[PDB]
Parts: structure tokens; C-alpha cells; sequence
């Protein structure tokens, strides 16, 4: 679950890049040096619990658009 | 008063029990040490006056009257201190004539 | 994920070579090999800590030393390892220490 | 002596890895094969910026690269030095001198720099 | 492989029995919950313990 | 015998020896400190700065900087305003 | 320029759940509270070795001068108080050893000595060098030696 | 006077002008040690100048142990060149001698009691704390440790001239208290 | 009739309770820090006298 908040921080720096694009969890876990096993499944249960309260927006489809106010 | 009541007042007082407030935030299975103090065996010396040099000397009553000193005697208590740190060993150090 | 000192010795090298052979034969997975190495490190640390009860001495001269992350890397020359039962002479030695 | 300690270490290692071999679901024959192979394998410069004015101010760095000479790996409790000499309370550890291995509990060392 | 699936189902029954056959011992004096809590605590130690391994490998 | 002249009190020398042996907490790399912080938060949601310092074993200023980068202080009815380890 | 309030009588003084004195009185400033605590510590330390009140007053004045001068603001209060007590004993002509002052103060001998040097520099004053005869009376009396033995020891040392 | 103090230690600070990685320096250097729990810098020693230098991540370095100004500068340059060999852009900027220490003997016992009585404004003699008398000279900002055996140690000097001048000032005073 | 003895006994009861209270407080501070407080320093001699 802590690694999950770390993924949130990662996507926050991703916003900071400005190259935010519709993504998924596997590529982030790879780029953050973490694996894809049943651990990813339990942390994805936690991640969907996050999707129930993702003030930092994490939607399932085309997503990650956190800022409630966002133009450039 | 001096012979009985002072000693009885010292003995009647409950022993001092002290322990830390969950120090170090560790497993804390009674980890904070317990310090127990028990006062005993009160002793009184003869009236004594300590000079500016710090050298003790007997104080005669007339000298107290002339120099406006107070006619008093030192009061000493044996104190036993026990440390219980849950290390399976308790050490009971004794301090004589405090 | 342990102290990892004795891996770079005769014993650790032999264990690593055996694990490499089994990996080449596909008999064991690399994760299993790493787990075996970790368990070996634990067991060897415990064994040296417990079953060794002998006191040794040595003297000599120091030519280099390094320290980082609580790891000493002394480099001595013309060392004489003296023990009550036997004496050993060595031209050079490297002492790696950790704690 | 040292071989006997090695055999005891073998017993400890196999006992310690049995539980992992059960956890990972791998058959126990792996441990037997591992032990067999392991045993077989064992037995006036005003403008001072340029530093090139001095050369050969170092020594050969190949000693640490080689490491072929004798190597001692242990743990240290206290290490003191007083302006000339290095003093060593190295605790239980292992030594590799001339191939033959040595085992110790307390190691005391004095060296000069 | 089908037999291995059956053995895994048996291990699931064995863990339920062990957790519940004494979630009762605690009551007589939640076991699964306690185990989960214990597992949660190690994670922090493990990594503090673990990355030291990475630097020690670099050091030696 | 009372109040005998001593160079330094015994308890003080013991405490000083313990502190010297322990040493000052070192400033570790940002990545490892962040990972430890995230695991700590995984334990449960709310942490006080003092015990978080104990858990992380990092300098208070460095830990405060790293925590201000991601975490946020919430004023709460628990006892006081404390840190929140959730970045959002 | 302050006062304080008590319980008074039993009626409206205590209110809904025992308000007490409406409050707690809450008086003063740190530039005086720290000095007050230091004065209390000085009296305690002096009574531990039965120092006379004149030495206590000299110590209090020395501490006031040092505290207002503020070159030792970084040093812990008790160290300053202990060094001031040592200096007052030296100026009064009845020196106590640094170990003797440390025996009654929680501050170590090294810190007491450092603060003593700093206080000497801040006050721009000096203390007469100690002689073997200064400690003869106290040492002999604590050892319960006869007067002739004390005289012999003083003469031998001198 | 016929006596000249001899330098026993010189402290010099020089800025390399570039940030450094202390862990990398510790791993790659020869005689360097790095214990961030104990001290925040890296301690390195070179035997040929027989000196020790502390290297900080800010790029500033302090060199101590040199018996001469030239030895101090050469040792600092050698440490900078070692760091440069480790790949860093180390330079030699604003090298300066922060402190110098000298020692000498007057060859006669000295009555420190009379000395402190005469020069109480500059003297500080506390046998409880330290057996040597501490003299704080004003015209040169030098602190002198005078001992009953006659040994005199001077410290706090930026240049050798300060050491020599301070000894020249103190020698007649000491001659006035010869035991 | 309360003579000198009983009156001084009452006063000494009060002051010894206060002395033990002060020892409790002073030792508790050091115990919280983890230092092994000195008993002689804890006793405030001025209270009784």
C-alpha cells in the first residue's frame, strides 16, 4: 500500500512532465522497478479502493487527470 | 518526636514507584525500567555549624544566641534504590546516611 | 537481503558455482538460488558466531585502508598471524570488516 | 577440525533451506543434488588551477582489482588509531590464507601506516 | 496439474481450520487478522533491512 | 560521605557513552527514505512526526523537507495538527 | 507589579465544574523566570554543601550579570549557575574544587570549567590563584583530623 | 633571544569549487574513510606529506598536520588531484592558512604563579582544568600554552611571522620569571 | 493538650510528604529521558529545614 502511494507520487511527477497520457499500471510498475505478480493483484485491490477515493484522479480507462482545475 | 515519630513518619510513607512512559516506542513489553525507593533508618547528628570554609564544627547554644544562628542538627536517612529493567536482574543499591 | 560477507570466499564461491550448474540444467530457478544463498548466509553467520571459541592474534604493517557504509577494507603487508598453537606468515592481506 | 565445522555448516544449511524448498513448491531432490555438486566442487605558479604540475603522486591500484592474495572477512567491534598505529578488535570471522581456511572468535591486530 | 489444484484447495481448507480452530483459543482465553497485522509490521523492517544489502554489495 | 567530589556523575557518563555509540542519525538517500515512509503509512493512516522520525531514523530537517514535498499537515481533533502521509 | 488570587470563599468561586479561580494566574516573562529557576538551583546547590548565604548572594549577582551580558546564552543554565557558584566561592576566599561543585550539580566538571572560563571573560574580572592552604581546613575537618594534624599538613604543603 | 619556535601543525582551507559525492569518494579513494553517523565529511590521509584532510560535499577541504606552509599547500594540491583523478572537476581555489601551531622550549623552569599575578589581564592559570598556563597575547592574536617545564606552544597564528613575533614578545616576560 | 512533639510531628509529616513529592518529580524527568538519576541530587534539603 505504501508502494501504491509511491506510484501516486510517480504519476504526480508525470503530471509535472506535462506529457500525461492515458496509461495503465504495468508500465508504471516496470518503470518504478517493481514486478507483476499476485502482489500486483492485491495492490490492485488496494488500487481500486483508491479509485473509490482518488482525489488524485485514477480512473480505469483514459485517466490520471488529477487537477480539478487544469488549463495551460 | 525525635526518637520515634520521625522514624515512624519515614517508614509510614509509601515507597516511591517510578517508571518511564513507554520510552523508545519499541515492543514495550514492560520495557521501561521500574525504579523503587524506600527510606529507612533515620539518623540524627549532634548540632553542628558549618563555617564559610565549609568545615563542620559543633555549635554551642551560646554561640547560636550571639551569632543569631539556628540550633539545628543534621538529619540523615538510609535509602534503598532498586532498578527493575525487565532484564531478569534487579539491582538494589543502598545509599547510606543521605 | 542480509549481511552478505562470506559469499566472496571459498565456501560461497562453491555454493554459487553449484547453483549456476543447476540453473544451467534448469533444475532450480534463479529465485530459488538466491533464497538458498540467503539461507546459507544466515546459517553460516550463526555457525561462526556459536561454534567458534578460539582466540587469535596478528601483527604487521598497514598499507591502505577504506571505510564506507560501516565497511572497513584494510590492506596490510608482511602480516604475522600469531596463535598460541601455531604461527602463520603472509606477505600481504586484505581485511574486510562489517558490523 | 575445519572440515568437521564445514560438515556441521552443511547440516545447518540444508535444515535451513528445507522450509524454503517447501514454500516454493519445489521437490526435495534439488537439495540432494545441490549438496552432491557442492561437495564435488569443493573437494611561481600564480595561476594554480592546473593540477598537472605534479605527476606520479599515487600508487598502483591493481591490488584491489586483483584480490587474488589472501583475504580475511570478519566483523569488527572496536577499531582505534592513535596517530601512527591501527588497532583491531575483530570478532568472529573467517580467513583465507594460502588457500587453507582459518576460523577464529577474537582477533587482535596492530599495524603501522 | 489438476491434482496440484486439488492439493491447493486442501491447503486452503487447512489454513481455514487452523485460523478458526483457534480464533477460538483466543476467545477461550481473529487469529488470521492478527497474522495479517504481524505481516504488515515486517514490511517496513524488511526494506530498511533490504536496501542495506544493495549498498553492501556495491561496497564489497 | 554525602556529595563526594566526582568528576562526572555516573548516570551522565553512561548516557553519554550510549549516545556516542549510537551516533547521529545519517541523512539517507531520498528514494530509500520515501520507500520507508510509504511502508510506514501502509501500517495505518495517521502518524505523528516524533514517532515517524523514530521509524525513519533520519534527521528531523531532512525528513521534514521530504515530508513537506509529498505529505500534508492536517489540523485534527485527535489531539493536534499532525502530518498526513497520503500525498493527496 | 503583579498580584494573585486564591480560592476565597465557598460559593460562586467554583462554577459549572469547579472553575476554581476563574483561571490560573499566569504571571511573568522568561527573562525573569529563567533567572528565578537559576536562583532556586543555586540555593539548592549551595545547601547541598552548606554554603553560607553571602556566597549564595554573590553567586546570584554573578549570574545576573552573566545572564544579562548574554555571551553564554548558548550554554545551559545549570552550567552557568555552577560556574558562578565556583567563582563566588573563589572570590569569597573559600574555594571549592571543580569536582566539589560537580558533586552537587548535574553539570560535569568539563562543562563547569568551560563556563567558568567564559564567565571570567564576560565579566572581565579575575580570581586569585588557589593555594594549598585554602583546602586544608575543609579537607582536615571532613577527615576528622586533630587541629595539630591540620596545622602540620598546612605547613608541609606550604 | 636565540630561540625560534618550530611549527608542529598547520591548518589550511581550500575550496575545490565543485560539489562532490562523499560515498563515491570513500568507495574509490585509497586512504579515505566516511562515517556519516560520526562525521559529515570524508577523512583522508597521505603519508608522504604526513597530513590528514577533511573533504566535504560542498567542495571545501581542510588540510591539517603539515609542518610547513609549502607542505600544507602541496598536500592540499595532492588531495585535490586525487579527487580530480576520481573524475570530479576539483580545482584549487582560495587556498588559505587558517591556523598554525608552533612549539619551543625556553630551557628553564618558569614560575607560572608570578606570571599570572603580573599579567592577570592576559593570563589564565587553572591547575584543576589544565596544568599549562594560557596566555592571550593581544598585539598578535596568539594563545600561548606555557608550562613549568619551560615548553611553550603557540597557536592561533595565520602566518609564521605571528608565531615568531609572539615568541619574541613573550620571551623577556618569561625571562623575568625564571625559576 | 498538644505539646511540642505532636506539633512538630504534624509539620514533619507534611514536609516529608513534600520532599517525597519533589523526589518523584525530579526522578521522573530523568527516567523519561533514560538517565539513571542520582538520589542525592533528587533530595531537596531545604524543604524540611
Amino acid at each position: 500500500f505504501g508502494v501504491l502511494a509511491k506510484i501516486v507520487n510517480y504519476m504526480k511527477t508525470r503530471h509535472q512532465r506535462g506529457d500525461t497520457h492515458p496509461l495503465t499500471l504495468d508500465e508504471i510498475l516496470d518503470e518504478t522497478q517493481h514486478l507483476d505478480i499476485g502482489l500486483k493483484q492485491k495492490q490492485w485491490l488496494m488500487t481500486e479502493a483508491l479509485v473509490n477515493n482518488p482525489k488524485i484522479e485514477v480512473i480505469d480507462g483514459k485517466y490520471a487527470f488529477k487537477p480539478k482545475y487544469n488549463v495551460r | 518526636f525525635i526518637q520515634m515519630s520521625v522514624q515512624r513518619i519515614v517508614e509510614d510513607a509509601p515507597p516511591i514507584d517510578l517508571q518511564a512512559e513507554a520510552q523508545h516506542a519499541s515492543g514495550e513489553v514492560e520495557e521501561p525500567p521500574r525504579y523503587l525507593l524506600k527510606f529507612e533508618q533515620i539518623y540524627l547528628s549532634k548540632p553542628t555549624h558549618w563555617e564559610r570554609d565549609g568545615a563542620p564544627s559543633p555549635m554551642m547554644p551560646n554561640e547560636a544566641r550571639l551569632r543569631n544562628l539556628t540550633y539545628s542538627a543534621p538529619l540523615y536517612v538510609d535509602i534503598t534504590k532498586t532498578v527493575i529493567k525487565e532484564g531478569e536482574e534487579q539491582l538494589q543499591t543502598q545509599h547510606q546516611k543521605t | 537481503m542480509a549481511y552478505q560477507l562470506y559469499r566472496n570466499t571459498t565456501l560461497g564461491n562453491s555454493l554459487q558455482e553449484s547453483l549456476d550448474e543447476l540453473i544451467q540444467s534448469q533444475q532450480i530457478t534463479p529465485q530459488l538460488a538466491l533464497q538458498v544463498l540467503l539461507q546459507f548466509d544466515k546459517a553460516i553467520n550463526a555457525a561462526l558466531a556459536q561454534r567458534v571459541r578460539n582466540r587469535v592474534n596478528f601483527r604487521g604493517s598497514l598499507n591502505t585502508y577504506r571505510f564506507c557504509d560501516n565497511v572497513w577494507t584494510f590492506v596490510l603487508n608482511d602480516v604475522e598471524f600469531r596463535e598460541v598453537t601455531e604461527l602463520i606468515k603472509v606477505d600481504k592481506v586484505k581485511i574486510v570488516a562489517c558490523d | 577440525t575445519v572440515p568437521k565445522l564445514y560438515r556441521s555448516v552443511i547440516e545447518d544449511v540444508i535444515n535451513d533451506v528445507r522450509d524454503i524448498f517447501l514454500d516454493d513448491g519445489v521437490d526435495e531432490q534439488v537439495l540432494m543434488e545441490l549438496k552432491t555438486l557442492w561437495e564435488n566442487k569443493l573437494m611561481g605558479q600564480v595561476e594554480e588551477e592546473p593540477l598537472n604540475s605534479e605527476d606520479d603522486v599515487s600508487d598502483e591500484e591493481g591490488q584491489e582489482l586483483f584480490d587474488t592474495e589472501n583475504v580475511v572477512v570478519c566483523q569488527y567491534d572496536k577499531i582505534h588509531r592513535s596517530k601512527n598505529k591501527w588497532k583491531f578488535h575483530l570478532k568472529d570471522g573467517i580467513m583465507n590464507l594460502n588457500g587453507r581456511d582459518y576460523i577464529f572468535s577474537k582477533a587482535i591486530g596492530d599495524a603501522e601506516w | 496439474a489438476q491434482l496440484k489444484f486439488f492439493e491447493q484447495l486442501d491447503q486452503i481448507e487447512k489454513q481455514r481450520k487452523d485460523e478458526q480452530e483457534r480464533e477460538i483459543l483466543m476467545r477461550a482465553a481473529q487469529l488470521r487478522l492478527k497474522q495479517k497485522a504481524k505481516e504488515m509490521q515486517q514490511q517496513e523492517l524488511a526494506q530498511m533491512r533490504q536496501r542495506d544489502a544493495n549498498l553492501t554489495a556495491l561496497a564489497a | 560521605t554525602n556529595y563526594k567530589p566526582v568528576a562526572n556523575h555516573q548516570y551522565n557518563i553512561e548516557y553519554e557513552r550510549k549516545k556516542k555509540e549510537d551516533g547521529k542519525r545519517a541523512r539517507a538517500d531520498k528514494q530509500h527514505v520515501l520507500d520507508m515512509l510509504f511502508s510506514a503509512f501502509e501500517k495505518h493512516q495517521y502518524y505523528n512526526l516524533k514517532d515517524l522520525v523514530d521509524i525513519t531514523k533520519q534527521p528531523v530537517v531532512y525528513l521534514k523537507e521530504i515530508l513537506k514535498e509529498i505529505g500534508v499537515q492536517n489540523v485534527k481533533g485527535i489531539h493536534k495538527n499532525t502530518w498526513e502521509l497520503k500525498p493527496e | 507589579l503583579s498580584t494573585m488570587i486564591g480560592k476565597g470563599t465557598g460559593a460562586a468561586s467554583f462554577d459549572e465544574f469547579g472553575n476554581s479561580k476563574y483561571q490560573n494566574r499566569r504571571t511573568m516573562s522568561s527573562s525573569d523566570r529563567a533567572m528565578m529557576n537559576a536562583f532556586k538551583e543555586i540555593t539548592t546547590m549551595a545547601d547541598r554543601i552548606n554554603l553560607p548565604r553571602n556566597i549564595v548572594d554573590r553567586t546570584n549577582n554573578l549570574f545576573k550579570q552573566v545572564y544579562e551580558q548574554k555571551s553564554l546564552k548558548g550554554r545551559a543554565n545549570d552550567a552557568i549557575a555552577s560556574a558562578c557558584l565556583y567563582i563566588a566561592c573563589r572570590q569569597e576566599g573559600v574555594p571549592r574544587t571543580f569536582k566539589e561543585i560537580c558533586a552537587v550539580s548535574r553539570i560535569s566538571k568539563k562543562e563547569i570549567g568551560r563556563c567558568f572560563k567564559l564567565i571570567l571573560k564576560a565579566l572581565e574580572t579575575s580570581v586569585d590563584l588557589i593555594t594549598t592552604g585554602d583546602f586544608m581546613s575543609r579537607f582536615c575537618s571532613n577527615l576528622c583530623l586533630p587541629k595539630q594534624v591540620q596545622m602540620a599538613a598546612t605547613h608541609i604543603a606550604r | 633571544s636565540g630561540i625560534v619556535p618550530q611549527l608542529q601543525n598547520i591548518v589550511s582551507t581550500v575550496n575545490l569549487g565543485c560539489k562532490l559525492d562523499l560515498k563515491t569518494i570513500a568507495l574509490r579513494a585509497r586512504n579515505a574513510e566516511y562515517n556519516p553517523k560520526r562525521f559529515a565529511a570524508v577523512i583522508m590521509r597521505i603519508r608522504e606529506p604526513r597530513t590528514t584532510a577533511l573533504i566535504f560535499s560542498s567542495g571545501k577541504m581542510v588540510c591539517t598536520g603539515a609542518k610547513s606552509e609549502e607542505q600544507s599547500r602541496l598536500a592540499a594540491r595532492k588531495y585535490a588531484r586525487v579527487v580530480q583523478k576520481l573524475g570530479f572537476p576539483a580545482k584549487f581555489l582560495d587556498f588559505k592558512i587558517q591556523n598554525m601551531v608552533g612549539s619551543c622550549d625556553v630551557k628553564f623552569p618558569i614560575r607560572l604563579e608570578g606570571l599570572v599575578l603580573t599579567h592577570q589581564q592576559f593570563s589564565s592559570y587553572e591547575p584543576e582544568l589544565f596544568p599549562g598556563l594560557i596566555y592571550r597575547m593581544i598585539k598578535p592574536r596568539i594563545v600561548l600554552l606555557i608550562f613549568v617545564s619551560g615548553k611553550v606552544v603557540l597557536t592561533g597564528a595565520k602566518v609564521r611571522a605571528e608565531i615568531y613575533e609572539a615568541f619574541e614578545n613573550i620571551y623577556p616576560i618569561l625571562k623575568g620569571f625564571r625559576k | 493538650l498538644d505539646l511540642a512533639g505532636p506539633l512538630l510531628a504534624f509539620l514533619f509529616r507534611g514536609m516529608f510528604k513534600n520532599l517525597l513529592k519533589e523526589v518523584r518529580i525530579y526522578a521522573q524527568k530523568f527516567i523519561d529521558r533514560g538517565k539513571d538519576f542520582n538520589l542525592e541530587l533528587a533530595i531537596k534539603t531545604r524543604i524540611i529545614s
